[PDB]
């Protein structure tokens, strides 16, 4: 049988300071006991002072980050170049993820 | 009367007046030609320079279908593009199923059935273009011309647009004076001449010449545009002949 | 495009009338007269076949009176082909209702359904309406004996006695004159035939130009019978009532 | 969902100072039967890209036709089709990557692992991977199937990180690839001796080498081995 | 006359009157100018207000980081066509990791407009567009007409009184094409060009709209006190 | 007067668009003829190439529908090709579905039924063509069946179509009145083609060169068209007796 | 494209006339005469084979058609319209009856189905009525022999004898004088031939007349033996010879 | 499907099909609504051109939508049935999802919405019907009376009439209805409703129908004799 | 006849131009924008004295921060309001925030030109959309059936619109208070109305950052009418 999911490993960490925020993540990408890459960026600048990572299955991760970046673009077109606030981004991402409630994006997401 | 108000209505003559009106739009357009040579075909078109502000060589009119067919048309330019887009879909499906690139006669009928289909209903308008097209297949060179009615035939030479009578006469001379045939490089020169001669009907504004060709020896049976030195050589030959 | 040739069958006139409905009603006014008369102990349906011939096979013929189920029948005025489309629909609605509730359909529910269909052809779809008027004669255990009519507009109304088709003005006056509430079936039979006999455009009313039917509780005990009269039986009732 | 039938094994590749190398053997296996001995599994696109494909061969031949059609389509209404608006490796990869992920997401994958090797407009080396799941990654060395387990270790001894790329010449890189192909011939039961190798260099362009063979093999020590103990 | 009831009907002289009437809506629209050098491409648009209480109708739309247009005619039709351009620009980026060529954008617009001129029931678009963009072959300026005809130009103008600006650009052709690496001077030439189409009214701070795209310049729009520098 | 624009009844019970489609039939100004032999069916048609720029090999109104069936068309070429392509598709589908080659008369009926639909449905116009189908059917032998824009079709002993059809028809009628048989009593197809060309020359009153004619021939298990040189040999034989 | 004629082309005029139906009836009036006569032990339907050209083979054109083994049909009006109705009538005899009840429909019900098809062409979007009148003759076990006429409107009537098309008015008068309820099938054929001679101008023989009967079961025409309850078709088309034999006793 | 735009604007800004639907309403039999202090009364005209009618089974003019709301109309009878059916379905759907019967305002808004939709949908003509919708909201004793019309506009009325000669009966109500003191009892409201119809009706016999709606789903239709007593008392006071 | 989406020789859509004539026949509505809030006011225009005027709902809430006034065929506005409300709520669900007044107006205007042979004809109603957001403050928009919307400092639509607009031309300045605007709407409504203005045939409303969109009580408006009469008698 065909299994559409996979595990590319990795680990990510988000910490919110008083007037700053960090989003860290290792650069190793793997499958089973092999290393695919020693440097595969996992945390991304998405514009509007928002950083994002979707850790787990790297194909679903990449797909989600790509769609959110696109969601930021169209938010600018539809609402007169308004800055997308972090809380608004968060709610938008919920709808992206829940949109595939019955064929989930197999990722733990942090922004 | 009223038989000309709707497409697909036979008049009492047995004529579809809307198709004949589409022909008037074709006759209003710029001159375009086609010349069948020994191992290929040559296409050429008159591009009117409306203004100094038009960027030279940029507004390309001749279109490629697949890699081996050239299409040029006179009349409503958007209609021609719509027909070529359909041609590219037809040629893609043919290659998908049958592996080999679409033969030119096969391709001609695909366009011909599509244009004819726009004379069967009142909910659509006929094509406002005569299309001259062709290329090289397994059986050799082919040149076709396709009218708004869906009528098409194979040609030795073809011409359409405002300077078509002028051009046709020049083409008829070439057919008579070369029964053995014309070379690909010769046809490019002659194509340039014929467009320059056909420019007397559009003499008010100056123009830009555009030429393309498929030839088994000169282009490996692929459609290519005539550029640079070879284009300038054909312009010089054409300018010498008018003076 | 196609808009040029569209009659627009579903529009109001400046006066607020539906053109096609009105013109369909005009069509129906040239159809053979059909009469319905309701009595205490039954309903009568009489109807005049249009200018027949001597070579028409009458005993196997049916252009006016149709059976919808065991309890309900209709008299038709207008285009026979149009009526048969609606009749086959009504026959199915009656059997649908029977399958669902395990009870025979109430007469008004059947009539409303058919009338709602006719209405639809006047409001949407861009098609011509059905050139048919029906007289519905039926029985159920709620209201007992019932007479209705419906016309191409999709409007329906209930009646004690009614006519449709040709000479309805003249026919309705004669019925309004001789009808009484305590009337019986045998009397109503006689009234229906006398009314047709005076309103007919033919020189004389004979058995071969008529279709005739009764819905009686004259069925052994607590049940209802539908009798579609045979040619010989129409001939007998014409002699009995003294018309021939 | 399907199962692969006719399959191709390892595709291996690495970056060097001026470009990229990619290689893959010429076998189409039918289970344990070594059925088809003349299959080309490197497919060039223009003069700046080579797409190496492993896994199901029927799905490869479909991808082959998609790339062929991509070249045709790019040429339409494109006066700069052989210049500024030619197909880039990065365009070709992203197209395939899109397709592969769409196909996995309909539960009907193209049963392949693919490596797109090439050189960009500005001279940059392009090397990226994609598979039947739509997973993508890039690395100084890349390999599919057995190559991942055996070739990568050897290729990473030459180019271990990004800073080793400028230090690696084409001669050193090709040698390393050719040795890796020999190692896979010793140890992969679904491989063959014959293979294809492609070099995409920013100066010298695309060099495509067909009908290569694994040579300089060590078997003599076999004679001394007798029994199991 | 009898042949202008719909877009599916040719006249006896081979004309499409509905398309010609849609072309007329552009002429009623407010003037806009387009021009370019080898490094940059500029749009300058005269915005029109309803009265002294109303705002000035926006004329410039961004389609991507490297592309956008100015409009003249029905503004809702320009919203439809620009939204389509945004999507095609976006599709190119997502699928092919490739910025959409300005020439190919023109071709897509042409084909979209054409379908509305050959089918019953629809109507032609009632707007003309000037698309600017910087891609892999440098700066570009396009002119879109709702007939379907799209034309690549050094400079142009569309709308009411556009002939005055278009003659100026025809004279200035050799000067403004050379303005490379100087965005301010290229805009000045565009502002001076649009001035040749003004009568009675002059260029005020909320009247003028300018947009620019170039070599190291994303498509940006300048309105309000950002254009007081050029008045 | 919109009853003359679409296929609806006029007050006289006529369909004017069908009648006008019949007039479009003669727009090419070409005459065709068909006759039956013992073992074959022959169809001949005039060929006119007015323009010198035309490739004369691509100018044809005869079509090879299936291996067994040939079709000649009287009418404009776009509608001729429309009909041809459809007839080919129908002949192929028939064979796939029912396991044997589509008979000439059955295809004719099918194309006639399609034509009928255009006379009853408003959105579709009639095709301005007359389709003459020919074969040597495996059950019925040599066959000629002809379809028109009204949706009418019928079998023929021989037939003619075009501007001057009446002259050709009467010429043929008179021949079959003499011979008192339903075909040309001749063994070889070559001589049946000679008969056809001869009786067209007599009826029209014009002489033909090799490029003025176009010939199709049906035999058992194949239909084929004659080249210019095959026709030339035919014209030589006519002139030598 | 799309069929954008979704509206009726037949509508009511101010006078209450459905113009398109009236005009279809006019087209039927112009058509060649056909007739039907019902006997005690059979039905006969007949018409002239008006050949368009003497080069045409009029045997290939069938004006009298088999619908089911016990039902036949003839027309007056537009031939092509008749042909497609015969195709639809045969198919509907199977789809809406034989495939359900395992037997062929009775005459009246098949007629009803054909009538429904013609009615829908009178009301549906983007179509004209059929330009034909049909005469349908048939037998079935529980109704016996019957004869029906069907008009463009979809209306149908049963007849003892009738005619339609060109010389119908004169022919119906001729039939009224001759018809009785004690006719044998041979007597009805004799009358049909006499009646049809009046409306025919030119040649009058078995090659210019098409005539078919609904009569006895024909086990010889069945094609197989061994099932006692299958006794063969009641429909039979008379040969050219069989017609000429009865023209000598005329 | 049939997509033809039947309702469209004219040069003067009028939608004629909507306006011609109002002319169908003008032709329809008169209907009247009058709300009292603790009731609403719906009066309806029955044209006496039709005798030999069966009044047991003939469609009545006033229709229950739910146990607490009623609907009368003027205009096309066949058209009204379609609005009534949709309204009855929506009334039960509201009960099923909100667990509460419709307010009279809500039911009106729905019906008015349906009428509107038919004035800008392709292939359909507007309803030749204006309605009077009356009743009491659940657990509420304030009377409710609303009016709709083909265009889809609706509004609340102290008293209103629609149909033929509705200009005359509106004239009567405008002078005889006081807002500061509405008909305090059922008797007074019925009387004022019968009086307003007697301006137009002809004979007070079987030509007047009256339906009284009171709070808490208390709806009753008056009989011939009950109405006849009102007709008697009105004219005897008038002879003075 | 002729197409619904047809262009006139001048280059305008016939059906759009004709819908604008229907809007001229509609009752007057006026909007005035200030730095303290936006005021919306309408003429009710009851056709008869028996019609309960408080059931005339020509001012409507879209969201807490956006209100709307209408003029023309007011039945056509219901589906537009529904869409606007849905768009406002839907945007809040997707983005956890209020929607910009311009974006809401633009969402409504996208419906306008969705007609042909979608709905059968354009809308026969114009809308004054008034609101507040954090980015662009207090705003007033005029939404037409052409699909065009203009922002206004003040605007009148309906039958008395050109007369009222001339009056708004003279009276509006950038330092108007909310109270001043309320009186100004009442003044201009009274000028253009056929009947005499009172609290039962006219309605006021406003939108402020603090309290949001509020339709004014008849008692509250009655006091502002009495305040107006006295200040006009004051000179
Ligand atoms: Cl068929
Ligand atoms: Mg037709």
């Amino acid at each position: 049988q065909f299994n559409p999911y996979g595990d590319n490993g990795g680990t990510i960490l988000g910490i919110a300071g008083e007037d700053f925020a960090v989003l860290a993540g290792d650069t190793r990408n793997i499958t089973d006991y092999s290393i695919n890459s020693r440097y595969e960026p996992k945390v991304f600048d998405c514009g509007d002072n928002i950083v994002m990572s979707a850790n787990g299955f790297a194909a679903d991760g990449d797909a989600l980050v790509k769609r959110f970046k696109n969601s930021v673009k169209w938010y600018h077109f539809d609402h007169n170049d308004k800055k997308l606030s972090i809380n608004s981004a968060a709610r938008n991402i919920q709808h992206l993820l829940y949109g595939k409630r019955f064929f989930p994006y197999y990722v733990h997401t942090i922004i | 009367t009223g038989y000309d108000l709707s497409n697909s209505v036979f008049s009492p003559d047995g004529r579809n007046f809307q198709v004949e009106y589409a022909v008037k739009a074709v006759e209003n357009g710029t001159t375009s030609i086609g010349i069948k040579c020994n191992d290929g075909v040559v296409f050429a078109v008159e591009k009117l320079i409306t203004s100094k502000l038009l960027v030279p060589q940029k507004n390309v009119k001749i279109q490629v279908v697949d890699r081996h067919i050239g299409c040029v048309y006179s009349g409503l330019i958007p209609d021609g593009r719509h027909l070529v887009n359909r041609g590219r879909e037809e040629a893609a499906s043919f290659k998908k199923l049958y592996k080999t690139p679409i033969p030119i006669p096969a391709f001609a009928d695909r366009l011909g059935q599509y244009v004819q289909a726009h004379t069967l209903y009142n909910s659509v308008r006929p094509f406002g273009v005569s299309t001259i097209f062709g290329g090289v297949d397994k059986n050799g060179a082919h040149l076709y011309m396709l009218e708004p009615s869906g009528s098409y035939w194979g040609y030795k030479g073809a011409a359409t647009g405002k300077g078509r009578q002028s051009a046709k006469a020049e083409l008829e001379k070439l057919v008579d004076h070369h029964p053995e045939g014309l070379s690909a490089r010769e046809a490019v020169k002659q194509a340039a001449k014929i467009i320059y001669l056909a420019h007397e009907d559009n003499k008010e504004k100056d123009f830009e010449l555009e030429i393309s060709w498929c030839s088994l020896s000169e282009t490996n049976g692929l459609h290519k545009f005539v550029k640079g030195d070879l284009l300038q050589e054909a312009i010089d030959f054409a300018q010498k002949e008018i003076n | 495009g196609s808009r040029r040739y569209d009659s627009r069958t579903t529009i109001f006139s400046p006066e607020g009338r539906l053109y096609q409905v009105e013109y369909a009603l005009e069509s129906i006014s040239h159809a053979g007269t059909a009469i319905g008369i309701m009595a205490s102990d039954g309903i009568v349906l009489a109807a005049e076949r249009k200018v027949t011939s001597t070579l028409l096979e009458q005993d196997t013929s049916t252009e006016k009176l149709y059976k919808l189920n065991d309890k309900i029948a209709v008299a038709v005025a207008g285009l026979t082909a149009d009526a048969e489309i609606l009749i086959n629909t009504a026959r199915i609605h009656a059997q649908n209702y029977l399958k669902t509730y395990n009870e025979d359909i109430p007469v008004e529910i059947l009539v409303r359904r058919l009338s709602d269909i006719k209405q639809g052809y006047t409001q949407h779809g861009g098609l011509r309406p059905f050139g048919v008027s029906f007289i519905y004669a039926g029985y159920d255990d709620r209201y007992g004996y019932q007479l209705y009519t419906s016309n191409p507009s999709g409007n329906y109304t209930g009646w004690k006695a009614i006519s449709v088709g040709a000479n309805t003005s003249a026919a309705q006056t004669l019925l309004q004159m001789d009808y009484k509430d305590d009337m019986k079936v045998d009397d109503a039979i006689e009234l229906a035939l006398k009314t047709l006999s005076k309103t007919t455009d033919s020189s004389a009313l004979t058995y071969d130009r008529l279709e005739f039917a009764t819905i009686r509780k004259g069925a052994n005990d607590g049940e209802v019978y539908q009798k579609i009269f045979k040619p010989q039986e129409i001939k007998d009732i014409l002699v009995k009532t003294g018309i021939t | 969902t399907q199962q692969p039938i006719v399959t191709g094994t390892s595709v291996i590749s690495m970056k060097y100072d001026n470009g990229v190398i990619i290689a893959a053997d010429n076998l189409g296996s039918y289970g344990s039967l070594l059925r088809f001995n003349g299959v080309e599994r490197l497919i060039p696109v223009g003069d700046n890209t080579v797409v190496g494909i492993s896994g199901d061969i029927s799905d490869m031949q479909h991808i082959e036709r998609l790339l062929k059609d991509l070249v045709t389509e790019n040429a339409y209404d494109n006066p700069l089709a052989d210049a500024e608006e030619a197909l880039e490796p990065s365009y070709i990869f992203e197209y395939l990557a899109t397709v592969m992920y769409q196909r996995r997401s309909k539960m009907n994958p193209l049963w392949n692992a693919i490596i797109v090797a090439g050189v960009q407009s500005n001279g940059d080396q392009f090397l990226r991977y994609v598979n039947l799941l739509g997973v993508t990654y890039s690395s100084p060395t890349l390999a599919t199937g057995f190559g991942a387990h055996m070739a990568n270790p050897l290729l990473r001894k030459v180019v271990d990180r990004e800073s080793d790329i400028p230090k690696t010449t084409v001669q050193v890189a090709e040698e390393a690839i050719v040795n890796a192909m020999r190692v896979l011939y010793y140890r992969d039961a679904r491989s063959s001796r014959n293979f294809s190798l492609a070099i995409i260099d920013k100066n010298t362009g695309l060099t495509f080498k067909k009908n290569l063979q694994v040579e300089n093999m060590k078997w003599d020590f076999a004679k001394d081995i007798k029994g199991y103990g | 006359n009898n042949y202008d009831g719909d877009t599916v009907t040719f006249s006896p002289t081979g004309r499409l009157f509905q398309v010609e009437y849609a072309l007329e809506a552009i002429k009623q629209g407010s003037v806009t100018v387009g021009l370019r050098s080898n490094t940059h491409a500029v749009l300058v648009a005269l915005k029109r207000n309803a009265d002294e209480l109303s705002s000035y109708q926006k004329k410039i739309i961004k389609c991507d980081e490297h592309m956008g247009l100015s409009l003249a005619g029905l503004a809702p039709d320009a919203r439809v066509l620009s939204n389509y351009l945004r999507q095609q620009c976006n599709y190119s980026s997502l699928v092919f990791n490739r910025k959409l060529a300005v020439e190919r954008a023109g071709h897509l617009l042409c084909d979209k407009a054409q379908k509305n001129t050959q089918s019953y029931g629809g109507r032609p678009y009632g707007v003309g567009l000037l698309i600017i963009g910087y891609d892999k072959s440098g700066a570009h300026l396009l002119e879109f007409q709702p007939s379907g005809n799209v034309t690549e130009l050094y400079g142009t103008a569309i709308g009411a009184r556009s002939q005055g600006a278009k003659t100026y650009l025809e004279r200035t052709l050799d000067t403004f094409i050379k303005i490379d690496g100087n965005p301010d001077e290229l805009i000045k030439a565009g502002v001076e060009a649009i001035s040749q189409s003004l009568r009675d009214e002059s260029l005020t701070v909320d009247n003028l709209s300018i947009a620019i795209v170039g070599k190291d310049t994303p498509f940006t729009i300048y309105d309000g006190e950002a254009v007081a520098k050029y008045i | 007067g919109y009853d003359r624009h679409i296929t609806i009844f006029s007050p006289e019970g006529r369909l004017y668009q069908v009648e006008y489609a019949f007039k479009a039939t003669n727009q090419t100004n070409i005459n065709s003829l068909a006759v039956r032999g013992k073992d074959c069916t022959v169809v001949i048609s005039q060929k006119k190439v007015p323009d010198k720029l035309l490739d004369p090999t691509t100018v044809s109104y005869i079509f090879c529908i299936s291996r067994t069936i040939g079709m000649v068309v009287n009418g404009p070429i776009p509608d001729a090709r429309n009909a041809a392509l459809r007839a080919k598709a129908e002949a192929a589908e028939f064979r796939y579905k029912y396991g044997y080659d589509m008979p000439c008369d059955v295809l004719a009926k099918r194309m006639a039924n399609l034509s009928q639909i255009y006379t009853q449905r408003a959105y579709m116009r009639p095709l301005g063509v007359i389709l003459t189908f020919v074969s040597v059917d495996e059950e019925l032998g040599p066959s000629i069946y002809k379809t028109d824009p009204a949706g009418y079709y019928v079998g023929y002993k021989a037939t003619a179509t075009g501007p001057k059809q009446q002259e050709i028809t009467t010429n043929l009628e008179n021949h079959f009145k003499k011979s008192k048989i339903d075909h040309i009593n001749e063994e070889s197809w070559e001589k049946v083609v000679e008969f056809a060309i001869t009786h067209m020359i007599d009826a029209l009153g014009t002489e033909f060169s090799k490029n003025d004619l176009e010939v199709g021939v049906a035999t058992k298990d194949k239909f084929f068209t004659l080249s210019a040189e095959n026709i030339e040999e035919r014209l030589v034989a006519i002139a030598e007796q | 494209m799309t069929d954008r004629y979704s509206f009726s082309l037949t509508t009511f005029s101010p006078s209450g006339k459905l113009g398109q139906i009236d005009y279809a009836l006019t087209a039927v009036k112009q058509g060649v005469t056909s007739l039907g006569i019902k006997a005690t032990n059979g039905v006969v339907i007949a018409t002239e084979k008006k050949s368009s050209s003497p080069l045409a083979m009029s045997e290939t054109l069938s004006k009298v058609s088999l619908l089911t083994p016990d039902i036949g049909a003839v027309y007056s009006g537009m031939g092509p319209d008749y042909r497609v109705l015969v195709d639809k009538s045969r198919k509907v005899a199977h789809t809406s009856y034989k495939r359900i009840y395992g037997e062929y429909p009775p005459t009246k019900l098949l007629v009803s189905e054909v009538a429904k098809i013609m009615q829908e062409a009178t009301q549906s979007g983007g179509v004209r009525p059929f330009g034909v009148s049909l005469l349908i003759a048939g037998h079935d076990e529980f109704n016996g022999f019957s004869l029906y006429q069907v008009d463009p409107s979809g209306s149908y009537f049963p007849w003892k004898a009738t005619a339609i098309g060109k010389g119908s008015v004169a022919a119906k008068t001729f039939l009224e004088k001759r018809w009785n309820d004690e006719l044998e099938l041979e007597d009805a054929i004799h009358i049909a031939l006499l009646t049809l001679k009046e409306s025919v101008e030119g040649e009058f023989n078995g090659d210019t007349i098409e005539l078919a009967i609904i009569g006895d079961e024909n086990p010889d025409l069945l094609g197989y033996t061994g099932i006692p309850t299958d006794k063969g078709p009641r429909f039979r088309k008379l040969t050219s010879q069989e017609i000429n034999d009865r023209l000598e006793a005329l | 499907g049939y997509d033809r735009a039947l309702s469209i604007f004219s040069p003067d800004g009028h939608i004629f099909q909507v306006e011609y639907a109002l002319e169908a309403v003008k032709r329809g039999t008169c209907a009247v609504g009058v709300k009292g202090k603790n009731c609403v009364v719906l009066g309806c005209e029955r044209r006496s051109t039709l005798k030999l009618q069966d009044t047991r089974i003939t469609p009545s003019k006033v229709s229950k939508i739910d146990s607490h709301v009623v609907l009368s109309f003027s205009g096309l009878n066949a058209d009204s049935r379609i609005l009534i059916e949709k309204a009855r379905v929506e009334a039960q759907s509201h009960r099923l999802t909100l667990e509460d019967p419709v307010t009279v305002e809500y039911l009106t808004r729905y019906v008015a919405g349906v009428q509107q939709r038919y004035t800008q949908s392709g292939g359909v003509r507007p309803f030749g019907v204006s309605t009077l919708i009356a009743g009491f909201d659940p657990r509420d004793d304030e009377p409710k009376l609303y009016q709709t019309e083909p265009s889809g506009i609706y509004s609340s009325w102290s008293a209103q009439t629609i149909g033929r000669n509705s200009k005359t009966v509106r004239e009567f109500l405008e002078k005889n209805y006081d807002r500061k003191e509405p008909p305090a009892t059922v008797e007074e409201c019925v009387k004022l409703t019968v009086r307003s119809l007697l301006e137009v009706v002809q004979t007070g016999a079987k030509n007047i129908e009256i339906t009284v709606v009171k709070p808490d789903s208390d709806i009753v239709a008056l009989s011939s004799e009950e109405i006849n007593q009102y007709v008697t008392q009105i004219e005897q006071e008038k002879q003075e | 006849d002729r197409g619904v989406s047809t262009f006139s020789p001048e280059g305008r859509l016939f059906q759009v131009e004709y819908s604008l004539e229907a809007i001229k026949l509609g009752s007057t509505a006026i909007g005035i924008a200030t730095k303290e809030g936006v005021v919306l006011g309408v003429e009710k225009r009851a056709t008869s004295p028996l019609l309960e005027s408080d059931s005339i709902e020509k001012i409507v809430e879209i969201d807490r921060h956006i209100g709307c006034a209408m003029s023309g065929l007011t039945a056509d506005a219901r589906s537009m309001i529904e869409h606007a409300r849905t768009a406002a709520v839907t945007h809040n669900l997707y983005y956890d925030e209020d929607i910009n007044v311009e974006s809401l107006t633009q969402s409504v205007c996208d419906l306008a030109l969705r007609f042909g042979e979608l709905m059968s004809r354009p809308f026969g109603v114009a809308l004054l959309i008034a609101g507040h957001d954090a980015d662009d403050g207090y705003q007033l928009f005029h939404a037409e059936p052409s699909g065009t919307f203009y922002r206004y400092n003040a605007k009148a639509i309906g039958s008395g619109s050109e007369g009222a607009q001339a009056e708004l031309l003279n009276e509006w300045h950038s330092s108007l208070t909310l109270k001043e605007a309320e009186l100004l709407v009442l003044k201009i409504l009274k000028q253009v109305m056929e009947e005499k203005l009172d609290e039962n045939n006219a309605q006021l409303s406003c939108i402020t950052k603090q309290d949001g969109f509020k339709i004014y009580d008849n008692e509250k408006t009655a006091e502002l009418i009495k305040e107006l009469k006295e200040k006009e008698a004051a000179e």
